[PDB]
């Protein structure tokens, strides 16, 4: 789609089976989920933002469907705000900045 | 990596 | 233009008669400029992201120009370590997202 900026650019996902929401973010080099059940091996790991740096858990190569649109990358979870789809994830399923 | 969520 | 995520989707704009590099982040509610002294006057405010949250000063009705596109309207001025422009200005300049 199309999709413009009035209001926050969220939308549903599936990732280990469940429904969630999530935020498409320009500004994330990363994909960051709220903290939550993921099967495989995760590595400990640490990113920083605005107001710091905080522990994540690592899963490599984690399918997820974003909008119909299938990625399969690394996905982090952790005590984020929020579900934040990155640009790892979003350059998969063709994502690009217009105006 | 970095990650600039803003939440105004 | 059209801006592909391979590399963090930064832009040259034009603020307080100075030209600087900044990230589109549709991520990101409003917009934060690294440390500098805008004339004007300010409130003080609070915003979060993945670690915690920095004070900042809220400027109004400021203008700006995002390549070459002209805008006008709130910037938060703290110590973030990236320019980062918010959804309110990238509505102003026609940006979107597109997959």
């Amino acid at each position: 789609p199309q999709i413009t900026l009035w209001k926050r650019p969220l939308v549903t996902i599936r990732i280990g089976g469940q429904l969630k929401e999530a935020l498409l973010n320009t500004g994330a080099d990363d994909t960051v989920l709220e903290e939550m059940n993921l099967p495989g091996k995760w590595k400990p790991k640490m990113i920083g933002g605005i107001g710091g740096f905080i522990k994540v858990r690592q899963y490599d190569q984690i399918p997820i469907e974003i909008c119909g649109h299938k990625a399969i990358g690394t996905v982090l979870v952790g005590p984020t705000p929020v579900n934040i789809i990155g640009r790892n994830l979003l350059t998969q399923i063709g994502c690009t900045l217009n105006f | 990596a970095q990650t600039f969520y803003v939440d105004g």
